[PDB]
Parts: structure tokens; sequence; C-alpha cells
């Protein structure tokens, strides 16, 4: 499991991101940092796949890249749609598990 | 060839120099299935065939009989009983483009795995839903088909491989495919035990005075006992002379 | 599209659920389909990877246990956990359709199976 | 029309030298004065054991040869082109002309696909056999001095090439842009005589008459004065006689089948 910060706490307005350092297979994570906002009590949500690249209905705060065994996820403009937990998972060792980091519970 | 549509060359009538591939340092795998990879030059076979792809490094342990996964299921299937041996090496600095290389592809939906050796290279836009696709994309409308993100920044397990597997086909036919023979110095006016080509025994060995027919391997006497040979590499003739023996 | 989990509640120590994984859209046979465990307080490890020509893995959270599956004829998916260890208590996540030059893996989630497992 | 094969088609039956030796060996040859068919067209021939071929040609007109079973692309045939100075041996899925012919420009078929097997190096004579896989095929170029017939000479045929191609030969045809003979071979037993240098001079049809017969016993190419036993006399029978006692005491099945009450 990758080792991924405990919570985010912050008001709306400032310049954030959420960092996740895991190797992961290496390749950051394999730009394979599957990061999804979960809703608190509701089913994950997945906000970037392709860390490095935007899903489809990705707010204009998502973000995302991967260096050596760390990344950065990143949410610009913080507003009211950051509000959430994160996830991140990545295969597990080298295989196709698609395990999950250690979580990042970010809450305002 | 991309991996799902990997590109195979039979080998046949030709000498197999395997000990160069065994020998050298190029390759990181080298999984020999059936065969012992220091012996593989005395094995011949019917056919050869050199499947050739390009895999990432996670799924270079896919490539052998039992594996799952996209690639081994949708992609490149090997029969569990495969003869033959995997060869694969990095390809980082071949492959790999700054702005990444897409142009190396691999199957990824299929609606039933391939058979070992098929090659199913069908472009149609696959129907993952009960809704006709009718050549548009949308929801249960997928591509089959995904590139890979190819790219010089990426981890090991993303950097490209080369990949080229030898399978080793024997069926009821000559077996065509062999590895180089081995062969030694001529003794002349001794005993030594000799093996030339199939014709083995026990004997002196001189120069002869006989003259053999340009299509003549050998002669034999009246009696059906080989008593000259030709030298299979310098065209000498020569008398095979029985190793003197008798009662004291 | 829209994947709906049942089966996920409460069971006695020990048995099987024989869970249903429905899903509308895409009829969930031939798509590679990943199943996960995921507790209160706890992360989704992927406890079974249906791949769409029949193979499954089950790398971490499950362990001989739970069976990933799906029902052909309504095109809805079926979530087996069987001879659950006591281990076993977690919610259910079987949704995996990647897309909508690219990685494309484990992209979305349907509304889930909670289930409490003593 | 046919004419007298005399002692013509005989080959080295392997790549063995022998010196001033009679070597008894069974295998398939062209009988002696078998009946040999003489054409001047070219229609499809059954292939059987094998075929012995041999042309007159001074304008080289026949130049090539087609060998297989179905020759329609359902399997594999074996197709040789001789021109010049170049001569092409491909095996494939050929898909064949239902009158194949060479011009004088290639139409032999309309496509060769799925390719296996290729290889490129007066009076001709040709035998064509596939033993266990391989394509045994012996040549001989000779003088010419007969206008229309066969010398009653005598020459072996040396082999040529042994193409270890999987081939089943059951049917050919000729290929052509002049006069061949086309004979079948019989598994006999021959009489070779060698000669110092290792080549064969004379030869016996051992099946062809009782003093041929003869020869084959003493291992002699000539006969003594004298009587010796040469075969085994043996009647065989004509006809399959079977027999076992009438048939009585039938079973009471119309008691039963055709049985007032049921
Ligand atoms: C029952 O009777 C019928 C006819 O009465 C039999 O059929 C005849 O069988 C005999 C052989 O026994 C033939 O020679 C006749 O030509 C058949 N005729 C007809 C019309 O079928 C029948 O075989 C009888 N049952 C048994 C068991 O013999
Ligand atoms: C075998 O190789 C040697 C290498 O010098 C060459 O001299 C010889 O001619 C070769 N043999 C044949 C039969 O070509
Ligand atoms: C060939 O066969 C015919 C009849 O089948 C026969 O009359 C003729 O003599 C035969 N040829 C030879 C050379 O025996
Ligand atoms: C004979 O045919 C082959 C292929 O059919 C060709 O490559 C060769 O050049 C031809 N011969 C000549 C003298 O051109
Ligand atoms: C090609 O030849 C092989 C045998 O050499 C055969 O198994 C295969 O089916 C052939 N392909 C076609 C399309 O006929
Ligand atoms: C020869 O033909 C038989 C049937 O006609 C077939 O079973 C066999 O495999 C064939 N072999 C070759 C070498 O053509
Ligand atoms: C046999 O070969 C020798 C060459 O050493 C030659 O002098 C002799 O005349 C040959 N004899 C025949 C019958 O060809
Ligand atoms: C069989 O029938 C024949 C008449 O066809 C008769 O002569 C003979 O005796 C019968 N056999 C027996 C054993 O009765």
């Amino acid at each position: 499991v990758l080792t991924q910060p405990p919570s985010v706490s912050g008001a709306p307005g400032q310049r954030v991101t959420i960092s996740c350092t895991g190797s992961s297979s290496n390749i950051g994570a394999g730009y394979y940092v599957h990061w999804y906002q979960q809703h608190p009590g509701t089913a994950p949500k997945l906000l970037i796949y392709g860390n490095s690249n935007r899903p489809s209905g990705v707010p204009d705060r998502f973000s995302g890249s991967k260096s050596g065994t760390s990344a950065s996820l990143a949410i610009t403009g913080l507003q009211a749609e950051d509000e959430a937990d994160y996830y991140c998972q990545s295969y597990d060792s080298r295989l196709s598990g698609w395990v999950f980091g250690g979580g990042t519970k970010l809450t305002v | 060839a991309s991996v799902y549509a990997w590109n195979r060359k039979r080998i046949s009538n030709c000498v197999a120099d395997y000990s160069v591939l065994y020998n050298s340092a190029s390759f990181s795998t080298f999984k020999c299935y059936g065969v012992s990879p220091t012996k593989l030059n005395d094995l011949c076979f019917t056919n050869v065939y050199a499947d050739s792809f390009v895999i990432r490094g996670d799924e270079v342990r896919q490539i052998a009989p039992g594996q799952t996964g996209k690639i081994a299921d949708y992609n490149y299937k090997l029969p569990d009983d495969f003869t033959g041996c995997v060869i694969a090496w990095n390809s980082n600095n071949l492959d790999s483009k700054v702005g990444g290389n897409y142009n190396y592809l691999y199957r990824l939906f299929r609606k039933s795995n391939l058979k070992p050796f098929e090659r199913d290279i069908s472009t149609e836009i696959y129907q993952a839903g009960s809704t006709p696709c009718n050549g548009v994309e949308g929801f249960n409308c997928y591509f089959p088909l995904q590139s890979y993100g190819f790219q010089p920044t990426n981890g090991v397990g993303y950097q490209p491989y080369r990949v080229v597997v030898l399978s080793f086909e024997l069926l009821h036919a000559p077996a065509t495919v062999c590895g180089p023979k081995k062969s030694t110095n001529l003794v002349k006016n001794k005993c030594v035990n000799f093996n030339f080509n199939g014709l083995t025994g026990t004997g002196v060995l001189t120069e002869s005075n006989k003259k053999f027919l340009p299509f003549q391997q050998f002669g034999r006497d009246i009696a059906d006992t080989t008593d000259a040979v030709r030298d299979p590499q310098t065209l000498e003739i020569l008398d095979i002379t029985p190793c003197s023996f008798g009662g004291v | 599209v829209q994947l709906v989990e049942s089966g996920g509640g409460l069971v006695q120590p020990g048995g099987s659920l024989r869970l249903s994984c429905s899903v509308s859209g895409f009829t969930v046979s031939s798509n590679y389909m990943n199943w996960v465990r995921q507790a209160p307080g706890k992360g989704l490890e992927w406890v079974s990877v249906i791949y769409p020509g029949g193979s499954t893995f089950y790398p971490d959270s499950v362990k001989g246990r739970f069976t990933i599956s799906r029902d052909d004829s309504k095109n809805t998916l079926y979530l087996q956990m069987n001879s659950l260890r006591p281990e076993d208590t977690a919610a259910y996540y079987c949704a995996s359709s990647r897309p909508p030059l690219d990685l494309d893996w484990f992209d979305p989630w349907g509304q889930g199976t909670l289930v409490i497992v003593s | 029309a046919y004419t007298n094969s005399f002692t013509r088609g005989v080959y080295y039956p392997d790549k063995v030298f022998r010196s001033s030796v009679l070597h008894s060996t069974q295998d398939l040859f062209l009988p002696f004065f078998s009946n040999v068919t003489w054409f001047h067209d070219n229609p499809v021939l059954p292939f059987n054991d094998g075929v012995y071929f041999a042309s007159t040609e001074k304008s080289n007109i026949i130049r090539g040869w087609i060998f297989g079973t179905t020759l329609d692309s359902k399997t594999q045939s074996l197709l040789i082109v001789n021109n010049a100075t170049n001569v092409v041996i491909k095996v494939c899925e050929f898909q064949f002309c239902n009158d194949p012919f060479l011009g004088v420009e290639f139409r032999v078929y309309s496509s060769a696909n799925n390719c296996t097997f290729e290889y490129v190096s007066n009076l001709r004579e040709f035998v064509f056999k596939n033993i266990d896989g391989y394509f045994k095929i012996y040549s001989k170029h000779t003088p010419i001095n007969l206008v229309r017939d066969l010398p009653q000479g005598f020459s072996a045929l040396e082999p040529l090439v042994d193409l270890p191609i999987g081939i089943n030969i059951t049917r050919f045809q000729t290929l052509l842009a002049a006069a061949y003979y086309v004979g079948y071979l019989q598994p006999r037993t021959f009489l070779l005589k060698y000669n110092e240098n290792g080549t064969i001079t004379d030869a016996v049809d051992c099946a062809l008459d009782p003093l041929s017969e003869t020869k084959c016993t003493l291992k002699s190419f000539t006969v003594e004065k004298g009587i010796y036993q040469t075969s085994n006399f043996r009647v065989q029978p004509t006809e399959s006689i079977v027999r076992f006692p009438n048939i009585t005491n039938l079973c009471p099945f119309g008691e039963v089948f055709n049985a007032t009450r049921f």
C-alpha cells in the first residue's frame, strides 16, 4: 500500500494538492494512479484516470502528476467541489491488482 | 509488429544457430519449455515459428503456457503444451517517443479468448452492450483495441520490451530445422571411434586411392561392410581398416 | 448505464452469499471486470479480477472465498461470497469500464453493496 | 501409341559406392521391356508408385511437371519450372488452370499461396518418387542417334535432389511451352552389375523370364550349364467355400407375432 497522507484540511480558495508517495511498481504508480473523489458515506467516484489525464466530467480542479515513487494529485481553485475523500490505487507489487494506497480523507 | 497482430515467420530448411542466442547477453528473458537451454542445438523439429511482438515489462511473465490477463487472454494466447523458448529484451531506447509512442497497439476487448496461435485482426467497433453501435462510439460501444503510451519518462514496468518467441513444432515431416553440428580433427593411421554423418564404427583411417562418383558418400564391400567414406568437409576419400586383433 | 449492487447486508458468521451485481447499458459479459472489497475506514482491494474471457484473478483481499461472476441472460453480474472469513466484514464494488495513448484502469464504481459480516 | 522400354529406367538405389559386385536389391523400378505410352497434348495422368519420364526434344518444348493429388489449391502440390539457367522448385497451395501450360509469360496457376518450400540450383530421363516424405529426382542426359525410337542401351539415372517435403503424389501432369514417354515403376528385385568405378553397366530384371530368374538365384550375370531351382509353383485358390448344416428347428416366432390373443 502506497504511503498516502491521512487527511487534507482547508477552506476553499487556496491552491492545494494531495501528494501521494508510493512506488506501486515504480513509474509513478505506472501512470496508473486511479484518483477517486469518494463522497463521505457514498461509494467512491473516480476523479482523474491516467494520473496525467483528466477523465470525462473531471472538474477544473482535476490535475495529476507522478514522479519516480511519488505522485501529486492536485485540485486547482479550491471550491466546494473539492471536499471529499480521496483514494489512489495501483497494481499490487508488479501485477494487475489495481491495489489501493493509504487513502486521503480530505476534510474541510 | 503489434502484439495484437503478431508476425509469424516460419523457419525451415536451415541451420538454427541457437548457441548465439543462448550465449549472448542481449536477452533479459529466456524461458525454454520442453527443451534444455543448453541442449537446444541437438533438437530437430519439423517447423519453427518465430512469434515477434512487443509487450510491457509486467506482461513478460504472461508470455508462457498457463498465463492470463488482457494480453494473454485477448491478444496472444499460448497453449499449455507450448514447446519452444520465449526470448525478450528491454527496448526502452528503441520504441519510446518524447510525446509518447502510440504506434504499438494491443487488443484489450474481445468476445472470447484466442486459440493457440490464433491471429484475430478485426477492427470492428466492439459492442459491449445490446445497442448496435452502427459505426458510432458511445455508451456500451468501445473500440476493442487500445494503444500503449510508450514514453522515455515511463517507469520500467511501462517501458517497451521486444519479445521474440521461437515456437518449436514437430509434425509428421522430415524435420528440416536443426542446430549447428559438431566437428573434430581427422586422425589418420590410428584406431578411432568415428562417426561420418550417419556411418559409425571403429577402425583405422588412411588415405584412399579409390575414386568415388560425385554423388557417392561412402563405399561398401561385397559383404555389406563399410570400407571407405567421403569426408563431409574436405572431399577426401578415406579407407577404413579394422583395428588389428587376434589370439594370443 | 447503471450498476446497482444487491445482496449486501447482515449475514451470520461463516456463511456464503450469492449476491448479484446488476448492470445496465453494458451487458456484463465481455468487459474486463474487477471486484473489490472495502470495509468502513478501510480501502478497496481487488477481491477478484474477472477477465472478460473468463479468467478470474483474486490477488489480495479475497482468498479462495469470493467468486466473481455474471448472469449472461440478464446482463447483470452476480457477486458470490462463500465461506467468508471473519475478516470478510466489508462492502462490495463491482464496476469496470474504463474509457468514455492512455491507461484506462478501473475507472467507474457502482452504487456498491454494503455488507455486515460478523 | 506404345513402344518397347527395353532396358531403360534403372537408377542408383542409394548413394553407396560398390566395386565389381553384383548387388541384389528390391525397389520401385521401371520393368524391362515394359509397355510404355508414347505421347506426341497433356492430360492429367495418374501417379501410382512412381513415374518414369523421357523426352526427345531439340527445341526444349517440355520443361516442367505438376505433381500432387487435388491440383486445385485444396492441398499442397509441387511446381517445377526450368527456364534457361534457373530452375525453381516450389511447394505451395497452388490454384492451377484447368489446362496448364507455359508460353514462349507464366500461366501455370492463378495464385500460389502459403508457400512452404523453395530451392534453386537430346534424350532426358527422369524418375519421380515420393518415399517417406522425400521426393527423389534422378536424371541423365545422353547422346541420341535415333529419330523416333528409345535407344536399346543402358544408363543408370543419378540422384539429383531429395526434397524433404511431405507431399502425396497420386496424379501428375506435364508442363510444356516434341514427344515424351511416361511409364510406371513396380516393386521388383533387380540384380545390378557394378564396375570397378562404381557405375552400373548392366542389369537383370528378375521377373522378365525363367532365364532372368535363374540369374538372381545364382547371383551371377552368366548362367552355367546345368539345372537350377529358381522358384516355387503354387496353385492358388479360385473360390471361397463356406458350409454349415441345414437350418432346421426354426424358432416359433409365428406363434408370438401372429398370436390370436395379445
Ligand atoms: C405373421 O404373418 C405375416 C403374414 O401372414 C408374416 O409375414 C410373412 O412372413 C413370411 C415369412 O415367414 C413371408 O414369406 C411372407 O411373404 C410375409 N408376408 C407378409 C404379407 O408380410 C409374418 O412374418 C408372420 N410372423 C412371423 C413371426 O413370421
Ligand atoms: C567447409 O569450410 C571450409 C572452411 O575453410 C572450406 O574450406 C570448405 O571448402 C568447406 N566445405 C565445402 C564442402 O564447401
Ligand atoms: C502393349 O499392350 C498391348 C495390348 O494391351 C499389346 O498388344 C502390346 O504388344 C503391348 N506392348 C508391348 C511392347 O508388349
Ligand atoms: C525463371 O523463373 C524464376 C521465377 O519464376 C525467375 O526468378 C528467373 O529469373 C527465371 N529465369 C530467367 C532466366 O529469368
Ligand atoms: C498453410 O499451410 C499450413 C501447413 O503448412 C496449413 O496448416 C494452413 O492451414 C495453411 N493455410 C491456409 C490458409 O490454407
Ligand atoms: C497423404 O494422404 C493421406 C490421405 O490421402 C493423409 O492422411 C496424409 O496425411 C497425407 N500425407 C502427406 C504427407 O501428404
Ligand atoms: C575408372 O577411373 C579411372 C580413373 O582413375 C580411369 O583411368 C579408368 O579408365 C576408368 N574406367 C572406366 C571403365 O570408366
Ligand atoms: C438340408 O436340405 C437338403 C435339401 O436342400 C437335404 O438334402 C439335407 O438333408 C438337409 N439337411 C439336413 C441336416 O436335414
